[PDB]
DNA sequence: AGCAATGTAATCGTCTAGACGATTACATTGC
């Protein structure tokens, strides 16, 4: 099977988001990323370099 | 897995509470040995079994001392709080109640400093076992002192210059005269028989005592008194009081003998068995001050010999409103003198001839 | 040499205070007695006794507040438990009780108590800890208000009981302490200008401080403490040693401690009350005994108003003194009530003398 | 040979694994436990990673209670050896091990797996190319071994990465012997205990941040931090 | 040493989601 994310199911719910003093769980800088959409982006990326 | 746990269950709540483990949770409490030995077996054997076969988190649940605590087995809260070794506490009752399967059909009673001292690096405690077989005694709808075979372990000692005799119908205990011994135990219906009553604390003044001797009987339960000690005197008194006269506690000027002697004095408003002779005699600030004319003996009051003090004074005056005529004046006001003078004396080293007539 | 009013309360007296006008008392027995100053050729103040229950906890302290420049006049009390309790006891009398402070302020016991005249009447008064608040008046429709206006910290670490205190003229706080160490402030600056402590250099021990008393004009500042047998007054002058007032025999003043002592309307007398039961008249410039006023309970022939046993059954003939107080000119009414100045006095046998000598 | 090998979240695009010495109701116990991070990289870049994985000692000290013992590097990983500190040899024996064999009967035991290796292959795409920048990874070393962890790695295997259950375990381990000597007087329930202990879904993180939250200070779960 | 009380710490209800505050809990005084 495959991980979610810790965001995904602390967004899914209603948390108050004041944990990140406490639990430090909130990174808001990336989220889950589809595997596609990834995929391409990384392919043109090498590809614009060459 | 989360593959069917987040995208079937969608629910912040009502999920935390549904897909929480099957607990069973188990009440303690379902007066003669028979009924209880069966009561206690089948709380055993039901725990194993379902702890074997089924696999079931098991949940205890019972009552306590009225003015509810549930001691779940796999500390399944979902609330980390800091304070939760909750399975120190289970594993004694659970202890306790195999110790109890193992003295109930034996018919002799086991104290609980021998149970104690049997798994002392278990329990490390002996008020822990005493705080949890008045628990399992409640829940049971047994009295705290006539139970299932446990015993208080005797730390009242009397002095007594005639041989007082039991009589229990467990036979017959016998304190001797001229023999600083302790107490001897017996159930709450013993006929008391003689062939005066002066109680101290500390053990070390009535020790002075015993050494001096200059019929004069000593009871001394030696720190704040035992049910033991509390018993005996209750008994003395009703089957002896046409013998026996003038009781007098004797406790020093700290806020803490004005405690020990209350405890002989009067209980709350739930008081069944109290020594009601309790003329309390102690020695009093006024007491010290008048000899004090023949390391000082007063000390200054700290902020626990004082909060204590007055601690004394908001609850004997919660429901009694006459100051004039009560039997809790000399205390109010024996209490109030020590916070105006802010210094106490004491017992120890100022023994004399106070303690008899002449 | 005037009427006494024994048998005034009936659990124990702790204190008095002078108002021109009343002579109020507060009492272990929950309730102030008010007495009238002015009788009129030989009326007993018995019946005078305008008492009123304040709280069932006990009194020790009392102090009360004359303006006359419509006529305003206050009373303050503190509890047994700890409370300030003022009083607007107007004109037959009527207690309003008056609530000056929030109850989100009250969580401390107040012990002492004092009031400032004015030159912006000032209230001050020490808590059991040791901290010293500082009060202002604003009476100015009608609504008395106690504002705060500092607290001067207890120094020393474990704080002592903070026994009295003083709002002298000038201002000076002589906020005393349980072991010497008399706290000096100021009343517009907040700022210990000194910070005194007891001269003995004797084995540690604990030597109370009883009383604190400054000067009409502002430079003296006697001081009473005892050497934990005995009683000694050391004058500090604004600690700074004068001398230490005693009498021949060693360097005690009194066979107990000196409980409390007053200073005179022009400074030159220092009256004193100690448990020995005497009142000896000192000078702040011979230091010499000038009279002794020794007590017994044999005025009065007839035992109902005279009290010469305690609660428990020991002879009174040796009553304590726990406070006396010195009245202005033209305070006490009857013979030689101009050309001679009234003190009044508070002993252990509940009875208040009012006393005249010449 | 069963193996398990978690599906690659593209947070960057990374991958792990569980090896498993067992033979094929169970009890997943940790080795005597190797966390290997190679990278798989197409400067000192290796030596800063380096620093950032064993910035983790802190977490992997006072929250799963391990004891590092070397942070060796076989010539493309960044393994950290690992010994449990509550899963000892001895507690291994004790708690299960004899009953196994001196109970033998139908009695339904948790057959007992093992797991020793982590190979995380986390894969970075810098957008510039070779060049990277330092604490820009933070929030990529802690939203991939945090969301592992919250997911399944607390669910399937609940002995060797999951911080309140072994320390609920550690906790209240030292009355689990007496606990059953005083309901069956043997020890024969004690494999059970130990495996619904693992079992308890209460004691997960998932279940834990959605409460009444008592005390705020606790799961930290800032690892990698930066020194 | 068998019983007890003080002090504060932690959690548990209400009332403004956290806080505070007004309540019980058990550790550390004590005789
Ligand atoms: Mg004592």
């Amino acid at each position: 099977n495959k991980i979610t994310c810790t965001q995904d199911f602390l967004h899914q719910y209603f948390v108050t988001e004041r944990v990140s003093i406490q639990f430090g769980l909130n990174n808001k800088t990336v989220k889950r990323i589809n595997k596609d959409e990834f995929d391409k982006a990384v392919n043109c990326i090498m590809s614009w370099t060459n | 897995a989360l593959e069917g746990l987040r995208k079937k269950y969608k629910t912040r709540q009502e999920l935390v509470k549904a897909l929480t483990p099957k607990r069973r949770s188990i009440h303690l409490n379902s007066c003669s040995n028979a009924d209880v030995l069966a009561h206690i077996k089948h709380f055993l054997s039901l725990a194993a079994n379902s702890l074997e076969q089924h696999q079931q988190p098991i949940s205890i649940v019972f009552q306590n001392k009225k003015k509810h605590t549930t001691l779940d087995f796999p500390l399944n809260g979902p609330h980390l709080s800091t304070h939760q070794f909750k399975l120190k506490r289970c594993a004694i009752l659970l202890n306790l109640l195999k110790v109890v399967m193992e003295k109930l059909p034996l018919g002799k009673n086991t104290t609980v400093r021998d149970i104690f001292y049997s798994n002392v690096e278990l329990f490390q405690r002996q008020a822990n076992v005493v705080q949890w077989l008045d628990v399992i005694r409640f829940n049971f709808k047994l009295s705290p002192r006539k139970s299932l075979n446990i015993i208080p372990a005797q730390k009242g000692l009397v002095y007594s210059p005639f041989p007082i005799d039991i009589y229990d119908n467990i036979q017959k205990q016998t304190i001797f005269s001229g023999k600083p011994c302790l107490i001897p135990f017996f159930q709450d219906d013993a006929v008391i028989k003689l062939g005066n009553i002066v109680i101290v604390e500390k053990e070390a003044v009535f020790t002075k005592l015993v050494n001096n001797y200059h019929n004069t009987m000593l009871i001394t339960g030696k720190g704040f008194p035992d049910f033991l000690t509390r018993l005996f005197l209750k008994k003395l008194e009703q089957y002896c009081s046409n013998l026996i006269s003038d009781c007098s506690i004797f406790t020093d000027a700290d806020p803490y003998g004005i405690s020990i002697a209350l405890n002989y004095t009067h209980s709350n408003e739930r008081n069944a068995y109290i020594c009601t002779m309790a003329n309390y005699k102690g020695i009093r600030i006024t007491q010290v001050l008048a000899q004090n004319n023949e390391s000082i003996q007063l000390l200054s009051l700290n902020q626990r010999d004082y909060s204590l003090a007055k601690n004394l004074i908001a609850s004997l005056t919660a429901n009694s409103w006459d100051i004039a005529t009560s039997p809790l004046k000399n205390v109010v006001i024996e209490c109030q003198r020590e916070i105006f003078f802010q210094k106490k004396a004491e017992m120890n080293e100022i023994d004399a001839g106070i303690f008899k007539y002449k | 040499a005037t009427a006494n009013a024994g048998k005034a309360h009936d659990a124990d007296i702790f204190s008095v205070s002078a108002c021109n006008s009343f002579t109020v008392s507060c009492s272990g027995d929950g309730y102030l007695k008010v007495w009238d100053n002015k009788l009129l050729d030989n009326e007993n103040p018995k019946d005078k006794s305008y008492s009123h229950f304040v709280h069932k906890s006990g009194l020790h302290h009392v102090d009360v507040l004359q303006t006359i420049e419509f006529e305003l006049c206050l009373v303050a009390t503190t509890s047994f438990s700890g409370d300030l309790l003022f009083y607007r006891i107007t004109r037959k009398v009527i207690f309003e009780k008056l609530d000056l402070l929030d109850s989100d302020m009250k969580k401390h016991s107040f012990w002492a108590l004092k009031w400032g005249a004015s030159n912006s009447h000032r209230l001050v008064a020490t808590d059991v800890k040791g901290t010293t608040y500082i009060w202002k008046f604003h009476p100015f429709n009608w609504s008395p208000t106690l504002e705060l206006q500092g607290t001067v910290e207890s120094p020393m670490t474990p704080s002592q009981f903070a026994t009295s205190v003083d709002i002298s003229e000038r201002g000076l706080i002589a906020t005393g302490f349980n072991n010497g160490t008399v706290q000096i402030s100021e009343l517009s600056t907040l700022r210990p200008l000194y910070n005194f402590e007891s001269q003995h250099s004797m084995i540690n021990n604990s030597n109370s401080i009883r009383s604190v008393k400054f000067s009409p004009q502002g430079s003296l500042l006697a001081i009473a403490h005892d050497s934990n047998s005995f009683g000694c007054i050391t004058l500090y002058e604004t600690g700074e040693r004068i001398g230490s007032l005693s009498v021949p025999t060693g360097e005690f003043a009194h066979s107990s401690w000196v409980m409390s002592l007053s200073f005179n309307d022009s400074g030159e007398t220092l009256c004193s009350a100690g448990w020995d039961g005497k009142l000896r008249f000192w000078d702040v410039k011979t230091k010499e005994r000038i009279t002794t006023l020794n007590m017994h309970c044999d005025d009065i022939e007839i035992e109902e108003d005279i009290l010469a046993v305690d609660e428990h059954g020991d002879s009174l003939a040796e009553p304590g003194v726990f406070d006396v107080k010195f009245l202005k000119k033209g305070w006490r009414s009857g013979m030689g009530a101009d050309l001679n100045e009234s003190l009044c006095c508070v002993c252990l046998d509940r009875s208040i003398r009012w006393f005249r000598e010449a | 040979a069963r193996d398990i090998t978690f599906l690659t979240v593209f947070l960057s695009a990374w991958t792990s694994t569980v090896r498993i010495e067992g033979p094929e109701n169970s009890l997943y116990i940790p080795l005597l436990l190797k966390i290997k991070l190679n990278f798989k990289m197409n400067q000192e870049l290796f030596t800063k990673l380096r620093e950032i994985v064993g910035s983790s000692i802190r977490f992997w000290e006072e929250q799963l209670f391990y004891q590092v013992q070397d942070v060796s590097t076989i010539e493309n990983h960044v393994i950290l050896s690992l010994k449990c500190t509550i899963l000892t040899d001895a507690q291994i024996s004790t708690f299960i091990s004899k009953p196994r064999e001196l109970h033998t009967h139908a009695k339904g035991y948790p057959e007992i797996y093992y797991l020793s290796e982590l190979s995380t292959t986390v894969n970075f795409f810098s957008k510039e190319g070779n060049y990277v920048e330092i604490s820009q990874v933070i929030p990529h070393f802690n939203e991939y071994f945090s969301s592992l962890i919250v997911s399944q790695l607390e669910f399937e295997y609940p002995m060797v990465f999951s911080m309140i259950s072994r320390l609920r375990l550690k906790w209240q381990q030292s009355s689990l012997a007496p606990i059953s000597y005083a309901l069956t007087s043997n020890s024969v329930l004690l494999p059970i205990m130990l495996n619904m202990i693992a079992q308890d879904k209460s004691s997960t993180t998932a279940y834990q941040i959605l409460c009444r939250r008592r005390g705020p200070p606790i799961q930290n779960f800032q690892i990698f931090s930066l020194p």
